[PDB]
RNA sequence: GCUAAACCUAGCCCCAAACCCACUCCACCUUACUACCAGACAACCUUAGCCAAACCAUUUACCCAAAUAAAGUAUAGGCGAUAGAAAUUGAAACCUGGCGCAAUAGAUAUAGUACCGCAAGGGAAAGAUGAAAAAUUAUAACCAAGCAUAAUAUAGCAAGGACUAACCCCUAUACCUUCUGCAUAAUGAAUUAACUAGAAAUAACUUUGCAAGGAGAGCCAAAGCUAAGACCCCCGAAACCAGACGAGCUACCUAAGAACAGCUAAAAGAGCACACCCGUCUAUGUAGCAAAAUAGUGGGAAGAUUUAUAGGUAGAGGCGACAAACCUA
RNA sequence: CUCCGCAUAAGCCUGCGUCAGAUUAAAAUGAACUGACAAUUAACAGCCCAAUAUCUACAAUCAACCAACAAGUCAUUAUUACCCUCACUGUCAACCCAACACAGGCAUGCUCAUAAGGAAAGGUUAAAAAAAGUAAAAGGAACUCGGCAAAUCUUACCCCG
RNA sequence: CUCUUACUUUUAACCAGUGAAAUUGACCUGCCCGUGAAGAGGCGGGCAUAACACAGCAAGACGAGAAGACCCUAUGGAGCUUU
């Protein structure tokens, strides 16, 4: 292609304006409403037991009415605490051993550059 | 975008070369590099900076500092350093052959002072008008970040807006007046659109 | 690894964050209290220390309480602390002979009570426990006022309660409108169970029934910045003309 | 024998399935009866596009030009670009109340409105 | 095959560094110390081997009731299997009884 | 039994580096005469003449 | 427009309106023969052939008389060096007629005559390798590999 | 001389400390990742068994809220195996370390990926230049088995004694295991590299300390007491129980479909005979074309027939024109 | 040669199209392997329907004679409500299930011998044994457990069911 | 079948290309008689004996394959039946 940046330049412009009007909406949403969130949701459990943020959707008719809505769960029950329990178990093992290796690369560091223990 | 390993070795030839796609394939794994960590701030050499060698081949040398690389706490600086390599060769052709530089660790060179053509130590400072700079330690001088091209190559001092450049009488006149309304409904009144239909209620869930 | 704190005790570290943090005291401390249920299905020592028969010395004994299972139509009624017991016998009373698993279910009747408070006629299962506790406490509004919540072992008896002790704090007039001097009888007998509303209102309720309530009453549309910032533009006015 | 780690597709499955999986596209009517589809004219969406006839800005912008820095918008920047000078001026005239406050420019909800603002119900 | 044929690096080693310097100091802070502070309080690591000592089946049974109540499911779940495994090892099976 | 040779070599040219980098090749010397001399004919015979 | 939320319709709304479309179509030359009114676009998969005309009407001015459409597979037979599957992105393409009798002929935008360079073009390095190359010269035979070089 | 060999990082392990816990937009419980319509199904309930008791049938330790001590004491128990308290006593406590691994090790991990399986589920392998590769006609060589340089000459566990001399002479029944006893024609082993197996109380002995006292509360003591040292392996069944996953094969069933030429007789669970279904006998094949096939010959072929599609019955079971059939080789 | 073939359903998912190739098949033109580029365009098919009440005894078989049992796959009305209309998805191939570029398994329509689709022989020699076939003097079951196999186109009887 | 024979194809063997599997203590791997864990290429006494490929054969290597399914043992299992 002749100048590939032309099209990097056109999107970062594309971008920028879609940024300059969608704080202009932001802002005015606030003063009138006072909501951060231009649509609707709630935090709930899932069925697996996990906390998500649920964004809503555009419906007829009321929710107790809803066929397919209703089937849906939104409600962990007792057989879902050990894996939980379980899952935070696996999250700690990483993050431990990604803290213990920084140590070690950081002790390994001054065996070679002995002049940075200031 | 970018494409980097874990590990990925940094070198002299830019990331995402052919060269470096060949000396870098996605499946390599190296022995890590280790890289004396130097903040931001405290790096004090950059492009366009005369340095001397301090060891090498040729020590006692002062030379331009072409490029930089952060990464690697790398200094290059044309025509000191510099074996000969064989540039465009081919199957018939022995080539030609070329000085290429070698690169040089940032403790293997040393700033000099302007006043005096000697090497020195540089501890930064700040200026009444509060810039920062750096200042030698013997000697204090101040020593300005040289002027370098930019990497685009674009030369503002040289430069003829085309077709499809704005003005910038264009592009730096004020338009907007702060109201409570959104580009939907401003632009709607401008072009001229009406709607009279009224938007009935949902339910969101 | 290990975790900071023991598993136990995970429980009980949900109720120091979050909006259960901001629940009432009084409903956060009956929550932990673990106070011990009244011995249904099990006879006690009566005392600490007995002689054992073979030694003839003075040892320690302790009341070890017998699993209950409570099925989940026992909190439709009012059992009177009975349940079914799971465990296991021996064929003929011998140690000898095998192990078997054994199910002890109680007698349910359906009768019809009445409460003076509530004056209203409920058709509740029971058993004849319940009856005879009914009849050492004088009536059914004494029973549920008097019996706590671990020997009453029913939310329908701690709805009940609820019931009761909100018309004794708001001194509800619903109750037999056109005969005061009848209703202020029924509240001059009961006077000694009389609870503050704010503390009656959150008898019986479950975790899950009160972090719901708690969330209804911080329900509420965010406050629009438009009438933030007015507030603190005309409040700063007033006092930049006092410096004037 | 089957992928299950290849993206489920309208062009998976037997006549049925194929008919009933979409790509995105978002509907513009119903089907009646004798499978016979109604097309919505309000359902469709209009492009409003402007007239761009003697108009200065383009695509790009020339390289001279200052190195300005960034001020992200806030509310209380345009409250006080806007909402405030009208304030002060009816303050010192003597004439404010919070009743007016929609005469200055607040909405006290969303209702009757074409473009809404909270749930929004407009596309970009 | 199965023998490096360099030379690996050499083994430096600052026999006069703060540790090796200071080993062993304060090791009778009781016998000098008016007996204040017992030696074994100068053991620093796992919370249940501080000044203790036993085999593995006593190392065993020692952590699962000092930090059993922290610990991971799964690891409990393998303590308990090599408490069952050793009890029966060291209770059943052996040359001597 | 699916692995195989790492054969992935391709050929490219060496006669640039790759384009748009500040940094460029520095030559010492220049690759020939800027002006072509030619030795007059019969200096051969003048070196017997030193004069 | 793609990746947003379309706000529900109901009898006696509003007409639903776009002033910002983030849709971007690109023109591409045709594969195989075609007719001349035909043209040939590649649009993202949310994209309707309604969407399409209007957006070809409103925003460049064209008038068109047929649009079709049709999904593009992309192929997942391409394993990496870990024999994992590398998916080629589906893409839809769509097929645009005119109006009026108008016909569309690609035009070649990369005529070798404009790519070819009239002014000269006097790269230093490039120069330096050409001219060592012209001077140096194959080795005689008859010299049987002596070197050259001794003038001796 | 080839094939190869060699490397030191990636990271990992055990502790300590600290409680832990998201986000661009859009999509995702229906066939998940599918913009848009009338619903009301709802959670709780003793683990068992292997094993030990040299069978087995009562019984057989499994953190449960403070280290030590009281104490393996009271007590329980086919009073067997074994199990087993309490009263009471009452200690310490500074994350950033390692007589831990270094590519068959250490996490399975370059990854829960590739690959296998309908599903639950199972589950890998591997890398190595240098300051610079914008120095790649580069980083020397020397080392396993296997080959090549370089096939072989009467006769024999292949060698040993020797000899001027390789062989010729003389002497000599491989190894391990297992057995009364093996050259045994009894077991295992193509070979190279790496990996691959003895864990502890009681008492006693030996060497120090102190000594009718010893020991840094508890305990022992009619020379004892304290401390130390030094003794108890590896792989392997058929099974048993719990909880998940399975009727796309097959067995039977349900819903709604499809196919069956021609001839005879025209009535057919009728006959001849294609398609189609089955699999009688023979040969071939036997690590194959095939983990049940090929060729020919045969049985049935308008019926209790064959067959596509979706659904149902699940292991203490189902299904069965009972062959102990079949329920993913 | 023609064991077929073309198409649909199902399944699979770019898997012999162009350019290039150091990759590849017995084969250093071809290519199903690698890299890049291109490609299947709806009329066929899939994706349907406002409510309440109400109606629906008389098979099919050329459906007419006729004869049956196992007794069968097709239907409405009344009132109310209802003027915008052609979107979305499938469309390729030498292809699926059998670890394979497997002599196996695989529903339907048409073709019923083809207008479609294919190649048993790498080259030579022409030993044994072995496999698959053809012909055979005279005799004709003397073979063998047995007329197995092959040839030929045949009688009678018994046991069991 | 007496009683086999001839020809064709496949296989076959030779040339070229591609290129498996079980198996394998090491082997410089003969015969007779005798001996012996009772059936010897390997021990004793005799005989024989330059080295070497290819094609055939199946007497032996107690030939290969599957830790015998018959039999017995195990205080090892399971299915079925039962006064
Ligand atoms: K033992
Ligand atoms: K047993
Ligand atoms: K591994
Ligand atoms: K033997
Ligand atoms: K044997
Ligand atoms: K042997
Ligand atoms: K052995
Ligand atoms: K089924
Ligand atoms: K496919
Ligand atoms: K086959
Ligand atoms: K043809
Ligand atoms: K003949
Ligand atoms: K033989
Ligand atoms: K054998
Ligand atoms: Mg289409
Ligand atoms: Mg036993
Ligand atoms: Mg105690
Ligand atoms: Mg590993
Ligand atoms: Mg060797
Ligand atoms: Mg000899
Ligand atoms: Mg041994
Ligand atoms: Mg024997
Ligand atoms: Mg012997
Ligand atoms: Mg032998
Ligand atoms: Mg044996
Ligand atoms: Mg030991
Ligand atoms: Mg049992
Ligand atoms: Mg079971
Ligand atoms: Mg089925
Ligand atoms: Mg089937
Ligand atoms: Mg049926
Ligand atoms: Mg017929
Ligand atoms: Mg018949
Ligand atoms: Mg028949
Ligand atoms: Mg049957
Ligand atoms: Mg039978
Ligand atoms: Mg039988
Ligand atoms: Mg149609
Ligand atoms: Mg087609
Ligand atoms: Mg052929
Ligand atoms: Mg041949
Ligand atoms: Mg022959
Ligand atoms: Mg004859
Ligand atoms: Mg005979
Ligand atoms: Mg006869
Ligand atoms: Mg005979
Ligand atoms: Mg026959
Ligand atoms: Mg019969
Ligand atoms: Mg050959
Ligand atoms: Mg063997
Ligand atoms: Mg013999
Ligand atoms: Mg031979
Ligand atoms: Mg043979
Ligand atoms: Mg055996
Ligand atoms: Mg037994
Ligand atoms: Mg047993």
């Amino acid at each position: 292609m002749p100048s590939p940046e032309r099209l990097d330049k056109v999107v970062d412009s594309m971008d920028a304006l879609d940024k300059v009007v969608q704080e202009r909406e932001d802002a005015l949403r606030l003063l009138q409403t006072g909501q951060e969130r231009a649509r609707p949701g709630a935090w709930r459990r899932d069925i697996f037991g996990r906390i998500i943020w649920h964004k809503f959707k555009q419906w007829v008719i009321p929710w107790h009415l809803n066929k397919r809505y209703n089937r849906k769960r939104f409600f962990a029950l007792p057989y879902v605490d050990h894996f939980l329990r379980l899952e935070r178990e696996k999250r700690a093992r990483i993050k431990a051993r990604k803290e213990n290796l920084e140590r070690k690369k950081a002790k390994i560091l001054l065996k070679k550059f002995p002049h940075l223990a200031e | 975008k970018v494409t980097l390993p874990p590990h990925y070795r940094y070198g002299m030839s830019p990331p995402g070369s052919v060269a470096d796609k060949r000396k870098n394939p996605p499946w390599i794994r190296r022995r890590p590099v280790v890289v004396e960590p130097i903040s931001d701030e405290d790096w004090y050499l950059f492009c366009g900076d005369t340095v001397e060698i301090l060891e090498g081949k040729d020590a006692g040398k002062q030379g331009k500092v072409v490029q930089v690389i952060r990464q690697r706490n790398w200094v290059v600086v044309g025509g000191l350093n510099t074996h000969y390599r064989y540039i465009g060769k081919t199957m018939d052709y022995r080539g030609t052959m070329i000085p290429s530089e070698a690169p040089l660790l940032h403790r293997q060179v040393k700033l000099v002072d302007p006043m005096d053509r000697k090497p020195t130590e540089i501890e930064w400072r700040f200026t009444e008008a509060g810039e920062r700079v750096r200042v030698s330690t013997r000697s204090g001088r101040i020593i300005p970040k040289p002027e370098f091209p930019r990497a685009d190559g674009i030369v503002p001092e040289t430069w003829i807006d085309g077709p499809k450049d704005t003005s910038v009488e264009d592009a730096l006149e004020r338009t907007y007046v702060p109201c409570l309304k959104t580009l939907q409904e401003e632009v709607m009144e401008a072009m001229g659109i009406k709607e009279t239909r009224k938007y009935k209620k949902v339910y969101w869930y | 690894p290990l975790h900071k704190y023991p598993v136990w005790l995970w429980k009980r570290l949900q109720l120091r964050e979050g909006i259960c943090s901001r629940l009432p005291g009084h409903y956060l401390r009956s929550l932990e209290e673990e106070r011990t249920p009244t011995p249904v299905h099990y006879r006690p020592h009566g005392a600490k220390f007995k002689i054992n028969p073979k030694n003839g010395q003075r040892e320690r004994v302790e009341d070890v309480p017998i699993p209950i299972y409570f099925p989940p139509e026992s909190q439709r009624g009012l059992w009177g602390g009975e349940g079914w017991i799971l465990g296991q016998i021996y064929a003929n009373n011998d140690k000898l002979s095998k192990r078997l698993k054994k199910v002890w279910k109680p007698q349910l009747f359906e009768r019809e009570f009445y409460s003076e408070i509530l004056d209203k006629k409920f058709t509740v299962t029971v058993t004849m426990r319940t009856l005879d506790l009914i009849d050492e406490a004088y009536g059914l509004d004494f029973y549920i006022l008097k019996t706590p919540k671990e020997d009453l072992c029913s939310k329908f008896g701690m709805d009940l309660k609820r019931g009761m002790l909100l018309r004794l704090a708001r001194q509800d007039p619903q109750l037999h409108p056109e005969d005061p001097e009848r209703r202020a009888a029924i509240y001059d007998k009961y006077k000694e169970f009389a609870i503050p509303e704010e503390e009656a209102e959150w008898v019986g309720l479950t975790l899950e029934e009160a972090i719901e309530k708690q969330r209804l009453l911080e329900e509420k549309d965010p406050v629009p910045l438009f009438k933030i910032y007015v507030a603190e533009l005309i409040q700063q006015l007033q006092q930049q003309a006092l410096s004037e | 024998g089957a992928d299950r780690m290849s993206k489920w597709t309208s062009k998976r499955g037997p006549r049925s399935f194929r008919g009933r999986k979409g790509r995105g596209a978002k509907g513009i009517g119903f089907l009646t009866s004798g499978w016979r589809f109604v097309q919505i004219k309000e359902m469709v969406p209009e492009f409003v596009v402007p007239d761009l006839t003697g108009f200065k800005l383009k695509p790009y912008v020339s390289y001279l030009a200052p190195e300005s820095e960034e001020t992200p918008l806030t509310a209380a920047q345009l409250f006080s670009e806007a909402v405030a000078p009208a304030i002060e001026k009816d303050f010192k005239d003597g004439t404010f109340d919070p009743d007016n406050l929609e005469k200055y420019g607040f909405e006290p909800t969303q209702e009757g409105k074409l473009f809404q603002l909270y749930p929004r119900n407009f596309l970009r | 095959i199965g023998i490096r044929l360099t030379l690996p690096p050499p083994k430096v080693v600052d026999r006069w560094n703060e540790k090796r310097a200071m080993f062993g100091v304060y090791d009778n802070i009781g016998i000098l110390g008016n007996f204040e502070k017992h030696p074994k309080e100068l053991i620093r690591g796992p919370i249940w081997l501080r000044g203790w000592k036993g085999n593995e089946l006593q190392r065993c049974i020692r952590k699962r009731k000092m930090v059993g109540s922290r610990m991971f499911a799964d690891d409990l779940h393998n303590l308990n299997k090599r408490i069952r495994y050793l009890y029966k090892h060291f209770n059943r099976h052996g040359k001597f009884r | 039994t699916e692995k195989e040779f790492m054969q992935h070599a391709r050929k490219a040219g060496l006669v640039i580096p790759p384009e748009k980098s500040d940094r460029s090749i520095h030559l010492a010397c220049t690759a020939g005469i800027f002006d072509a001399y030619v030795p007059p004919e019969g200096d051969a015979r003048i070196s017997s003449l030193s004069k | 427009a793609r990746n947003v939320v379309y706000p529900l319709y109901r009898l006696g709304g509003p007409q639903l309106r776009v002033f910002r479309t983030n849709f971007f179509i690109q023109l591409v030359r045709p594969g195989v023969a075609q007719p001349e009114d035909t043209v040939q676009f590649r649009i993202p998969m949310e994209m309707t052939r309604v969407d399409l005309r209007n957006y070809l009407e409103g925003i460049y001015n064209v008038p068109v008389a047929a649009v079709r459409t049709r999904v593009q597979h992309g192929s997942n037979k391409r394993r990496d060096h870990r024999n994992v599957r590398i998916k080629k992105p589906d893409y839809k393409v769509a097929y645009v007629q005119l109006a009026h009798g108008q016909t569309f002929t690609f035009p070649d935008l990369f005529p070798e005559k404009d790519e070819s360079p009239e002014g000269s073009a006097a790269d230093d390095l490039y120069s330096m390798l050409e001219e060592e190359r012209q001077q140096r010269q194959s080795s005689d035979p008859r010299r049987g590999g002596v070197p050259s070089w001794f003038g001796l």
